[PDB]
């Protein structure tokens, strides 16, 4: 498959989870990677944006909370979330080229973020 | 003088005009652009030909 995602299930607040987003080749990595959320009723909120030029620009109140790591063997992205909240409880997607609309992107299988 | 002379001619003037164009079936896909849902990035505005 050209673009896929991995990792997820149940996320423990405070801890670190090594999420993944695999693919088939680096030539399909134009121009962006992003791990976003689409909450019911909430407007567009993007939690991550990995760029083709090796840049990660995030909301200033989020980039400190997010670790960034990019791979090229499996072309996977490593991102860690801590102190989780219920506002992220959605079908958590790994959307490559999120800003490129809903035709030049892949929507992953999805997971959930729940706080006990 | 005595005889027959031709003066002019007469024509039945036409009634209201009629325009007949074929059935309109094909249309531009304007519903999916103006009534769309989410947009692209600002620095990547699309050119939907
Ligand atoms: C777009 O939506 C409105 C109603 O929400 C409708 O009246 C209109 O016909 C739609 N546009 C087109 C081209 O059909």
């Amino acid at each position: 498959v050209q673009l896929v995602e991995s990792g997820g299930g149940l996320v423990q607040p405070g801890g670190s989870l090594r999420l993944s987003c695999a693919a088939s080749d680096f030539s399909f990595y134009d121009y962006e990677m992003s791990w976003v959320r689409q909450a019911p009723g909430k407007a567009l909120e993007w939690i991550g944006s990995m760029y083709h030029s090796g840049r990660t620009y995030i909301n200033p109140s989020l980039k400190s909370l997010v670790t960034i790591s990019r791979d090229n063997s499996k072309n996977t992205l490593y991102l860690q979330m801590n102190s989780l909240r219920a506002e992220d409880t959605a079908m958590y997607y790994c959307v490559s080229n999120w800003a490129s609309g809903s035709t030049g992107d892949y929507w992953g299988q999805g997971t959930l973020v729940t706080v006990s | 003088e005595k005889g027959i002379y031709q003066t002019s001619n007469f024509r039945v003037q036409p009634t209201e005009s009629i325009v007949r164009f074929p059935n309109i079936t094909n249309l531009c896909p304007f519903g999916e652009v103006f009534n769309a849902t989410r947009f692209a990035s600002v620095y990547a505005w699309n050119r939907k030909r």
